[PDB]
């Protein structure tokens, strides 16, 4: 029985390894991640998408320049959207675009400051309305 | 001048506020600094929040894993 | 699954407990296997989406030239909605180069009407040369931007006809049927 629950754990215990592994990696860029997260929900609301991606260019051009290193796969959606949170957002009505789940996340993950919407559609208020209830 | 992250990590701060006011074509037009207040409040709260996730999923892995050496030292024993 | 694996490592760390891991394990397996079954659905949608990926990049054409023509007067704005509701009407009014022919018909007829002649004009021809770009051939499409070009007088060339429904237009050109 020990054995046969070693080999069922072998996949486990290999990702366990991995998450070790992986773990100098993440200690390493996280303090860039945040950089480029918190610039994120705080530049990066009231842009299209080319905008972003240029000042993407630029942010990680300055990133690379000061010698601080951040993740090269690195996504906005992967890094402050939970699956849970983006399941609630797409069956209370949010389109599967992106650019609008971004738009969700940095109004969403905005305590401190008031978030203003342009959205001419008025879809968001139905969805907003639809998130938070009665 | 850089002894630690952290002047680095101002400096990424105030290029990055530099450049996107530029591209703005603000102009003459003053330049608030709400932009960089604000995200240097979010880059405070989420490095907190960041370290403390990582610091409770290492320890998790870690114990997770000296449970399983500790099971194999017994298997082995045994 | 992922909800699964959390549980599973919190029950890892707090420790019977052999039995409800064992579920766990099982649960996840069958997790596993049920989307593993369920991913076999996605050569049918890749098919679909490059069969409608021309009618799909054409639409979008359509409405960036619809966007420019909104830039150039406050009342010639188009939004999503309404150009939504004019792809709708087309199913309720070659099968994909029917569908995209009943789209350009449809969308004409729809927002030509908010134009001036002059735009209606400019919006007539811009559609004429997006579905004849792509419909017909290089030498259709180099003819009917040099037929464009000196109308416009600002390219002069004649070009290498072979088409037949370009004869009247060269005959419109060259007799100084302007309006025709």
């Amino acid at each position: 029985r020990s054995i046969s629950l070693v080999k069922s754990l072998t996949f486990e215990k290999e990702r366990w390894l991995n998450t070790t592994k992986q773990f100098s990696k993440t200690s390493q860029e996280l303090i860039g991640n945040c950089i480029i997260s918190s610039i994120y929900e705080t530049y990066f609301g009231h842009l299209n998408e080319r905008e972003r991606g240029d000042m993407l260019v630029i942010l990680k051009r300055l990133l690379g320049k000061f010698a601080v290193k951040y993740d090269v796969n690195y996504r906005f959606i992967d890094y402050l959207v939970t699956l849970d949170e983006k399941m609630k957002w797409l069956e209370c009505g949010l389109d599967k675009n992106d650019y609008f789940l971004e738009n969700m996340s940095i109004v969403m993950n905005s305590q401190d400051a008031v978030p203003f919407l342009l959205d001419p559609s008025s879809h968001m208020i139905t969805v907003i309305s639809n998130y938070y209830g009665n | 001048p850089i002894q630690t992250i952290r002047d680095a990590v101002v400096n990424i701060l105030i290029h990055f506020d530099r450049n996107f006011y530029q591209k703005m074509k603000v102009g003459v037009n003053p330049r608030s600094p709400g932009y960089f207040i604000d995200g240097l409040r979010a880059l405070v709260k989420l490095v907190t929040a960041k370290y403390q996730d990582l610091q409770e999923n290492q320890r998790f892995v870690n114990v997770g894993l000296e449970k399983l050496n500790e099971s194999v030292l017994k298997v082995n024993e045994l | 699954l992922k909800n699964l694996e959390k549980r599973l490592l919190e029950e890892l760390n707090n420790s019977e407990l052999m039995v409800t891991l064992n579920n766990l394990k099982k649960e996840a397996m069958n997790i596993e296997k049920k989307l593993s079954e369920s991913e076999e659905f996605f050569p049918q949608f890749d098919n679909l989406v490059e069969e409608y990926s021309i009618i799909g990049k054409h639409s979008v054409k359509i409405f960036s030239m619809l966007e420019k023509f909104g830039q150039f007067h406050w009342f010639y704005g188009i939004s999503i909605g309404q150009f939504l509701s004019c792809f709708k009407r087309v199913f309720i009014k070659t099968r994909v180069d029917e569908i995209l022919w009943l789209l350009y018909q449809e969308v004409y007829c729809q927002f030509s009407t908010a134009l001036d002649k002059k735009f209606k004009m400019i919006m007539a021809m811009t559609m004429f040369c997006l579905y004849k770009f792509d419909i017909e051939s290089e030498q259709y499409k180099e003819a009917v931007l040099t037929m464009i070009g000196v109308l416009s007088e600002s390219s002069d060339g004649v070009p290498k006809l072979t088409n037949d429904d370009l004869r009247y237009l060269w005959d419109y050109v060259t007799t100084k049927s302007y309006i025709s």
